[PDB]
This record gives structure tokens, sequence and C-alpha cells, in this order.
RNA sequence: CUAGUAACGGCGAGUGAAGCGGCAACAGCUCAAAUUUGAAAGCUGGCUUCGGCCCGCGUUGUAAUUUGGAGAGGAUGCUUU
């Protein structure tokens, strides 16, 4: 039952993946490319620099894991990143 | 921004100081040749939106024509005649466009933009290769330029019927006698 | 035709249809014209005439549907650009209500 | 004819396509005080400071070429004369 | 008044290409083996112009011989306003 | 008629107080510059490949 | 009765429980069961208590009931009389929200109309709105209202009071009247209210009148004090006031929150310890914070006036007004009260510009008397220096300046006694540079003879 | 070929599919 | 001269008003 | 296919399309209008040990971003090289 009267809550199942789509007695080659489909993939981590490294592990030395503080500091802090920003290139360095 | 007040300054190109400019400019250009060239062009704004840039190729060439009657209208516009005496005067470089720049009660005067297809600076830039490309040789002599256009009706609606696909073509269309194998 | 017909009127073409009837009433008020009678083509095929009083009296708008003009050469007639005309005006024009209103206009 | 449920579309940028903005508005009034009047916008403020409206607009609709434009220029010129009543 | 403005002009100078690429190999050469917004004058007909429009200008110095002289017209006049 | 008559300034005569954008002014007038950043890195790079 | 005895979604629970209230307050208990039950409510509280909640959950839980999303348009409607209370009320509904997935907006006067109109186009089920911007979206910009369920006035003596009698009228004809709930909050209930009610709600109304019926207005005993202070010198002003009477209780009343926000970030900058309360917040630490100050033996408390309103203010040593009050004669009086205090003397200081001086034969007219003070110019601690180094050399202060400024501006617009607080008499560029600007930010302070032979329109559609 | 058209050839490049009956 | 305390101060044509035919206001210029 | 229809015409001779529909093929984009302004980051030539050195163009505007069924800027948290 319906309330509001659309017919796209029949239909349906703000942001998408929109790199890729995430999906859920026939011929062999069908069999083969539905097998090469759902083949696992390397994942091919993307990395980080060694100087953002070493700004971030002063940045941990000297303000410990305040972000607040970490956003405030202004010499260890040039470029003026927001402290989520911080918090989560903190969280892909691993250290906390 | 400034580029913005010289389009308007050429909006009111009738007022006091673009009617002195006008005149003053108009009589250097009476005092010079029929063709000549400019480095620089005389509306910045104009060669700008025009395609006109600030590199190693590009041209401005100030062209003088007569005007009046050729009571037999001469179908090809001042415009389209001086971009083609550009053409035979430099051969070897590719009309980009052309604009009005002045005009007298004798010249009218356009300044056309053109190209140097030879030079490696145009050839690496991606967005004027079309124009180093060979299909684009004497545009303004096969009527490819701006005025080519406007004067072989290229555009949309019922009003281009007849000349929106090209008129000798449209024409030959709808006058082949076609027939097919079953008829 | 209807401007040599009548001689105190003014000739003016190309009012844009995007415009107003009441800038209509301002170009009158522009011409000096208490009386304004306006062509408005519609298809470029069917006439639409409006008679107005300009400042502040009745108009009637009629649809004009078979049209012969002067220039065709089976009138065989002639007469005076701007002489006063015989108006020779139908009984129904003094009998019926908006037949006055268009006799007097 | 159909019975459809009509939707309600969103604004399409290309509305507007002119220019309403305050940034040309304050470029073209610079220009225009710049660089002065024509001959006939000239002769139309004469008119118009002396009193001559209807005499204005006869000229500015033979000028132009149509009754909307003439109407117009006048209220530009009209707008230009209260601005240099007001900043003498 | 143009000798002093050319002083105080002279005194804040553009970099020159030559010591503009040896500042930063001089950078380099540091992240081998801090400082402040650069203030210097500012050029080009565009960029004074916005600037002039966003009141960031202090002072505009203006060439009496630009050969399309439409190029400044109005340069003095938006300065004034 | 006057020919050439004295320019009257009607509508420069008014002093604007404000700026005309609006338009926020983005990050890259506060911080550094990244442009100058990838120099020394490129520089950095030839160096150390000698 | 609790929230929790009180029956409903799962969601909804864990946002009030996240936000820290477990006792019903008066209204937040008998108001809910009948608006839950679908019966149109007037009702007469008073500003702090609670109200806001109180509509609130009705509608949160009638929009997740009826699984609304941003393409079906606007389900609740609010109606603000000014863009103060309109954040509050925005803060409350992102905390109710926290964790639903119907979406919150905001349209209010002075601000972004293109972004306005891209928000509503987007879609939002819940807009809290004021009349006259309210009002123009619906009749120009393209969205969707047709499927509108809940509309709750807010303040609506406060909205006649302004003057939008014609702006709420059009807006009850135009919206939707079919299966729809009405709750109206109005305290005082005049000739206007009556008839603002017997055009909007439906012939049977629920009642609600425990308005405080004991408003001690006081005539006589009050004191008010007020400093002259040049447009931009207020902040270097605010600071020497500051630094001389710390280690005495202070509250300042500000306008708007962005102002708060930027006045509590600048002065932790400048070395100011300072206890803030502003709506982007949280409500548990914000009532940490009202705790702590009322515990506490120094500090001071950066607040707006329209929080204060439901603020209870304890014994304080000086009661500041910064920016223009909201409301004359309910600050004069209240504040006046709250801030005498009781036994301890407390004392209560406007702030008032030079183009502000008309505000003295108003309250001589209004039989209060009065006491200027002095200032002496060197006392003032000039650090405009700095105040401009930060800002030029700090992007997020010149954000918080920016929303700050134009705030300030849009309210002192949106100020009801114009002919005092008319904006035409500041000088914007010392209200900038006493934000510590050098030159005023775009803000827009605007937010016969017809046609001859007109007559007027029997016909036609225009749209 | 133009900056702009690399980065989006290079991050929305032609994908490889099939439908299937 | 503010009469009531906390509120603020109460504060060329062409056409002539007639009636028309069907009771609306009729312009008369 | 519409169609010898509309429309035009010493309304005689005659002239004479187009929308729609079924198909074949199908692919979208670059600019001018903005301040990189915390850094002309762009490009031509000759000199080369071919790795990087100059000269010149150019601010009267070369790179990056952007082109109106858009976009920019911040915040924001996912996902791509």
């Amino acid at each position: 039952s319906e309330s509001d009267a659309v017919p796209q809550q029949q239909q349906q199942e703000n942001h998408i993946r929109q790199h890729d789509l995430e999906l859920e007695s026939k011929p062999e080659v069908l069999r083969a490319l539905e097998r090469e489909a759902t083949r696992p993939v390397e994942k091919t981590v993307r990395h980080q620099s060694e100087r953002e490294r070493e700004w971030l592990q002063r940045l941990v030395d000297k303000h410990g894991d305040d972000v607040a503080a970490m956003a405030r500091d202004r010499k260890l802090n040039p470029y003026q990143q927001t402290a989520s920003d911080i918090k989560r290139r903190l969280k892909k360095a691993g250290l906390l | 921004g400034a580029l913005k007040y010289l389009e308007e300054l050429s909006k009111k190109k009738q007022s006091d100081v673009v009617r002195f400019l006008l005149r003053v400019r108009c009589w250097e250009y009476r005092q010079l040749n029929v063709i000549h060239r400019a480095s620089r062009p005389s509306r910045p704004d104009k060669a700008r939106r025009l395609g006109y840039k600030a590199k190693q190729g590009y041209v401005i060439y100030r062209v003088r024509v007569r005007r009046g009657g050729r009571q037999l209208k001469y179908q090809r516009s001042l415009r389209a005649t001086a971009e083609e005496r550009v053409g035979r005067r430099c051969s070897n470089l590719r009309v980009l466009n052309s604009y009005w720049v002045n005009q007298d009660s004798t010249y009218k005067y356009y300044e056309v933009i053109l190209v140097d297809p030879n030079h490696k600076a145009i050839r690496r830039d991606p967005r004027i290769n079309w124009i180093c490309n060979p299909v684009h040789k004497h545009r303004e002599c096969r009527g490819l330029t701006s005025t080519g256009k406007k004067s072989r009706g290229l555009n949309k609606g019922h009003r281009f019927n007849k000349t929106r696909a090209g008129r000798r073509k449209t024409w030959k269309r709808h006058n082949t006698l076609s027939l097919w194998r079953y008829r | 035709d209807l401007a040599s017909m009548l001689p105190h009127g003014r000739k003016d073409a190309k009012f844009d249809t995007k415009s107003r009837l009441y800038e209509l009433c301002e170009l009158a008020e522009l011409y000096n014209c208490n009386n304004v009678l306006f062509f408005e083509a519609r298809k470029g095929k069917d006439l639409y005439m409006w008679f107005s009083k300009v400042p502040n009296g009745p108009t009637v708008k009629f649809y004009a549907q078979n049209l012969h003009t002067m220039e065709e050469l089976h009138f065989q007639g002639n007469c005076l650009k701007g002489s006063r005309p015989i108006l020779s005006f139908d009984a129904a024009f003094e009998q019926e209500p908006y037949l006055k209103v268009i006799k007097e206009l | 004819g159909h019975k459809t449920t009509r939707r309600v579309l969103k604004e399409r940028p290309s509305r507007r396509k002119g220019a309403q903005s305050k940034r040309t508005q304050f470029v073209r009034s610079l220009i225009r005080e710049v660089a002065g009047l024509a001959p006939y916008e000239r002769r139309v403020i004469e008119l118009l400071r002396n009193g001559k409206d209807k005499r204005a607009r006869k000229f500015s609709k033979k000028k132009l070429g149509t009754f909307g434009r003439a109407k117009r220029k006048c209220e530009e010129l009209q707008r230009i004369i209260a601005e240099s009543r007001r900043a003498h | 008044l143009a000798a002093q403005a050319f002083k105080l002009l002279n005194k804040y100078r553009p970099e020159t290409k030559q010591e503009k690429k040896e500042r930063l190999l001089r950078e380099a050469t540091a992240i081998k083996e801090v400082s402040k917004k650069p203030y210097t004058v500012k050029y080009g007909l565009n960029h004074v112009v916005g600037l002039i429009e966003n009141k960031k200008a202090s002072l505009v110095l203006i060439a009496n011989d630009v050969d399309p002289i439409e190029l400044v017209v109005f340069l003095p006049a938006l300065c004034r306003k | 008629e006057d020919p050439y008559p004295d320019t009257v300034e009607w509508f420069t005569s008014v002093e604007e107080k404000m700026p005309l954008s609006a338009a926020p002014e983005p990050k890259r007038r506060f911080i550094p510059s990244k442009n100058e950043a990838k120099q020394i890195m490129k520089l950095v790079r030839a160096i150390r490949e000698g | 009765q609790e929230f929790s005895e009180l029956n409903l979604s799962e969601k909804t629970t864990k946002a009030i429980a996240e936000m820290g209230f477990t006792k019903m307050t008066e209204i937040q208990r008998r108001a809910i069961p009948p608006a839950l039950a679908g019966k149109d409510v007037l009702g007469a509280a008073k500003t702090g208590s609670g109200k806001t909640l109180a509509f609130l959950i009705p509608a949160v839980e009638m929009l997740s009931s009826l699984r609304f999303k941003p393409r079906n348009g606007t389900g609740a409607i609010v109606v603000t009389p000014t863009r103060e209370l309109a954040l509050q009320i925005f803060g409350v509904a992102r905390e109710l929200m926290k964790y639903h997935s119907q979406t919150y907006g905001v349209v209010i006067g002075g601000a972004n109309r293109r972004a306005e109109a891209e928000k509503l186009g987007k879609g939002v089920n819940l807009l809290i709105a004021t009349p006259g911007r309210l009002l123009d979206h619906l009749q120009n910009t393209p969205f969707v209202f047709k499927n509108l369920k809940s509309l709750i006035i807010d303040e609506a003596d406060r909205i006649l009071e302004i003057g939008f009698e014609d702006e709420m009228r059009q807006i009850v004809k135009i919206l939707p009247k079919e299966d729809r709930q009405t709750m109206l909050f109005s305290a005082t209930q005049t000739t206007k209210v009556e008839d603002l009610a017997r055009i909007s709600l439906r012939p049977g109304p629920l009642y609600i009148n425990v308005d405080e019926e004991k408003k001690y207005s006081t005539v006589e005993g009050l004191e008010q004090g007020y400093v002259v202070v040049e447009a931009d010198k207020r902040f270097l002003l605010l600071f020497s006031f500051l630094k001389k009477m710390a280690k005495k209780k202070i509250i300042v009343f500000f306008s708007s929150c962005n102002s708060v926000k930027y006045y509590s970030e600048l002065l932790q900058y400048i070395d100011l310890p300072v206890l803030d309360l502003h709506g982007k917040q949280k409500q548990q630490k914000r009532t940490n914070t009202f705790f702590e100050f009322c515990n506490a033996k120094s500090g001071t408390l950066i607040c707006t006036d329209v929080a204060a309103r439901g603020l209870d203010i304890p014994q304080v040593d000086w009661i500041v007004q910064f920016d223009p009050p909201d409301d004359p004669r309910d600050y004069i009086h209240r504040v006046g009260r709250t801030a005498r205090g009781n036994n301890g003397k407390g004392r209560s200081l406007l702030f008032l510009q030079p183009c502000e001086l008309g505000f003295l034969a108003h309250l001589k007219a209004a039989k209060v008397p009065v006491v200027e003070y002095d200032f002496p110019k060197n006392k003032i601690l000039n650090v405009q220096s700095q105040l401009e180094k930060l800002i030029s050399t700090n992007y997020y202060l010149n954000q918080s300046a920016k929303e700050g400024y134009r705030s300030y501006i849009h309210a002192y617009a949106s100020h009801s006694l114009r002919s005092v607080f008319d904006v035409h008499k500041l000088d914007l560029v010392k209200v900038a540079k006493s934000f510590g600007f050098s030159t005023p930010p775009r803000v827009d302070i605007t937010l016969g003879r017809r046609a001859y032979g007109s007559q007027p329109r029997q016909g036609g559609r225009y749209k | 070929v133009l900056e702009k058209t690399k980065k989006r050839l290079t991050h929305f490049p032609q994908r490889k599919y099939a439908v299937k009956a | 001269e503010i009469l009531e305390p906390f509120v603020d101060p109460p504060r060329d044509r062409n056409y002539r008003i007639e009636k028309d035919a069907n009771g609306g206001i009729r312009y008369v210029y």
C-alpha cells in the first residue's frame, strides 16, 4: 500500500557508487564469462608518500590525538586542512 | 573584466570616444595600404571571442574593400571578399576568422585572424590541430567561414528548408529519378 | 485602401504582438489619436480588426474573412482620394444594440 | 486528451540566458558614463530636457524602427537625466 | 611623484626567472637535507581590474601610451568609483 | 547647442563602498602554493636521478 | 510520562535518548499524544517550554511512518517569525532526524535565493521557513508541495506583530488543505490570532492554555545601563570590558548563531576562557556547559538572546546586550529582572551605536530610569592589528567572519523596531572593521502612474 | 590529447561487458 | 512623540475611479 | 512514405516542399566570457657529451578549472588511477 501514489516506490528494490555497479542448462561460453566476471581481482591498494608520512608523524608527536588541536596548529600544519581530513589521513596511515 | 568593458564599448560603438577612435583609425587605415599586417588586434575582445590566441602563429591582417553595388548585387559579402583577398595574399596561412573593424564612405575595413599550420606550437596545441589538418585548405574560398555559413543559410528550421543541407545537393537529390529493381 | 479613403488618419506598421493593448493606447496618445484601427494577422491568413475609441471608449473585435482590394481590375470604379462618403447604414444597425455600438464606432 | 500526472521539472540553467547580474549592470552603466551619448541620443536628451516628450518619442521611433525600442531608449535616457539632476 | 612611486615599486619589483628558479632549487635541496605570503606588485590588465573590482588594490598606476587605448579608457573611471 | 560639452559624472559621483563579487575566496589564496610544491617535488626527483 | 512510555519509533526514541531529554515537559507531555492522534491543536505556550520538540516529534514520526523521500516534496512546513528561531528549530530538527532518512531544510529571507531554489528542486520533506520568503518560493519556484501533511505555526503572535498577515493568509489559501494536521503555537491570543486560527485550523481545535499568566512585568524596579559606542570600536570595547571584569560572572547576548560562533572562535585565539552556547553544538554538551556555568565561580557565557529566552539565567554580575535586542519590551522587563537577580546587585547594560540614540527617548516614554557609561578611551585595548592579521591569515576565521557579518546585517534588517534600528543609518565600513575586515564583504542590504487606458483584468491566466 | 579528455578517459574508460539472453 | 511605548511610529494621479458594468473599478483617463 | 498534399502561379503552360511515421548509422565536444595571484605553473628556436643549458614569445594573457538541460567554492564521506 502506497499512501503517496508514485510508481517509483513499486519499482524500487542520495549518493550512488559511480565507478562501478553493485550487481547481485546455459551455454558454456556464458558460464565462462560469468566465472570470469565473478573472479576476484587484485586490490592494488593506494598508499601514501614518505613526506606525507613524516608530516603526519610529526603532527602526532606534537599534538597527540587532538584533531581540533592539529587543525588549530599553524607551523606544523601550513595547508589548513580540516580536522576530519587530518583524522582520515591518520587512520589511513595507521597510527591513531 | 577588461574584455567585458571592451564588449560594452563595441556595443555603444556610436558613442563619442569610440567615434573619435574609429575616425583616427580610419584615417590611419586610409594612409596605409589596402592589405597590411597587425601583430596585435584593434579590438582584442572581438579577436579573443573569435578565437585569436597570443601564440606564435596567430596573425591579424587588416584589409580595406570597396563598398557599394556591383542593380545586380554581389552575393558574396565584403567580409568574404576580404578573406579571399587575404587568402591569395598569404596562401600559406589558414583563415581562422574575420571581424569588421571600421568603415568609411568608400571602403569597409576588416581584420582577419590567421593561423600558421606549419609551426609546431600550432601542431601541438590540440585545439588548433584541426585547422592544421589538410581538409581546411582555403576555407574562405570554399565558403567555410562564418560569412560563408551565413550566406549559405546553414541554419535549422522551416525557414531554411532549401539550404540547411546544401542548396545544390538538395536540388540534385530532389531532381534525381531513382529507379529500384522491383518497381 | 482604407488609409487612402480616410484622410484624418495616420498609417503605422509592425506593432509587436508581444506588447500590450494599452501600449497601443499610449501609441494612440503619442499620435494624439482618439480612434485606433488595429489589424492583427493570425496564421498570416486570417484578419482581425479592432475598432477602439482610444481614451476610455468601448472597443469592437471583428474577424475579416473575404478580402478584395482596390488593385483588382474587376471593380471598374474610382473616386476622389479623401472626399466625403455617403454613409449608407443598414436597419439592423438602427434596431439592434450591439449594432448600435458598431454603428456609432 | 489523455489523463497523465504532470511532474515538476527542475529549473533549467538556460533560463534568463541574457543578463540580469549586478556586475554586468555596473559595467554597462560605467561604459555609458565613460563613452557618452550618440548624436541621436543627445538629441532625444535635449528634447526630454526641454519637455517635448512626444517629439522625443517620435524621433527615437524614427531612428530605431520599433515602438518598444523607442520606449526603452527613452527610459534609459530619462533615468540618465534624473541621475544627472541628482548628481548636480 | 613618479620617482617616489618608482622607488617603492622597485623595492617591490617581482622576482625574476633566474632567482625564482634559484629559490626553487634552494627549497628542493632543503627537502633533500616556514615562510609568509609573498608581497609583490601585481601586473596584468585583467588581474588588476578584477583586483580593483574586489577592492584589494591600494594604488593603481596606468600607462599613458597603450596603443589600443580602449584597454584603459574605463580604468580611471572604475578606479574613481 | 554647445557642440562638445563637459561630462557629468552622474554614475561615478557615488563611491561604492563594497566589492562587486560575493563569490567566496578559494583556499589557494590563504594556503601556500601547490604549483610550487609540485615544481619542488619534480626538482627533487631530478636531483635524486642526478 | 516520558518519551519512552509514549510509544514512538525506535529511531525517534534513540534520537531522544542521544539528545538527553528524559522527563517530558508540560506541553511535550500533553500535546504530543493528541498531535500523533491527528487532532489539530492551538496552544499558548511561552518560549523555552520545549514547543519546538513538542511539534517536531509528531512531524518527524509522521514522516517516518508515511515513508517520505526527497522526491516527494515537503511533508511538514514550519512557519517561524525570525531567522534565529528558524535556525534554532533547524538545529533541533537535525538532532531529531540524525538517525532518520527524511531530509530537513531551511528557507529564510536574506539568503541565497538560487541556493534555496536548488534546495527545493532537489527536495525537502521537513522545511522550516519565514512567512514572506516561504510565500515567494511557493509563488515562484518549482518544487513539490502536493503531498503536504503537517503545518506548524510557531509564535504566530510574533508573526502578526511583525506584520505578515497577508503573507500568512496567502500561504494558507495556496497550500493544500485536505488531510492536513494543523498545529498553531502563540502565547498571546488577540483578534488577529483569532482570525488566523479561524481560517487556518479545521472546525474542531484542541486548545492548550497554560501560558504563564503571572507575568511579573516590572515597570519601575529596573535600571537600564547603556554604553554609546562607535560602530568600529564595538568589539574592542567588548574585549576591554571582558578583560577588566574577568573574575566576575558575565553573560553577553549576541543576535545570531554565526556571530556567536565567530566570536567564540576568535576569543579562543585571542585567549578568552569562555563558555559558549550556539546552535551547531550538541544539545547534550550544551546542557553540560550550562550546568558548568551555573555551578562555576567566574566565567563568561557567549550565548544569543533567542536562546537566553529559553535559558534560566542564574545569579550573575553583568548582563550585556551587544547586538540590538530581538524583542525590546520583553528584553527590558525580562532581562532587567534576571540581571538585577533577587538579592545580589546585578547590572544590565546595552550597546548603543551613535545612530541608535532614539532608544533613549523610547525608554523615557517607557518610564524607566537609565544610566550611561563613559569607557575612557585609553583603557580600550587596541588589538585590531592582531585581529586583522588573523582574519587575513586564517581561512576558517575568514569564513566565520563572513557568516557572522552577513547574519548580523540580515538580522539588523529584519529587526522589528526599524525607526531606531534601521539599516540605512549603518556604516558598513565601520561594522566590517569591527568584525575585523578592511573592506565590507558583499551583502545585499535590501534582503505611481500606471499605463494609459489600462483597465483592470477580468480574465487570463498568469503563472 | 587535452588534459580534461585525458582525465575523463582515465577515470571513466570504456567497459567490456555482455547482455545475457 | 511616541504614543505607545514599544511599537513603531504608525505611518500625482492620472486615473479617476468609477464603477463599471460588472461592479468593478473602472478607470477614466 | 508523406506526395503530386500544402503552398505558389500569363491560376494556362505549370511549379512544388516540409513535419510525422518505418528504417540504415549513431558520439559527443572545444572555446570567449573568472584572479594561478601564496609565486606564467605555458610555449618557439640553437647548443649539446642528448642530460639539461640558454635565447626569445608572452601579462595588450600562454598553462590548469569552466561552457547554461551547466558550473564554481567550501564542508563532507565514499570510490578510481
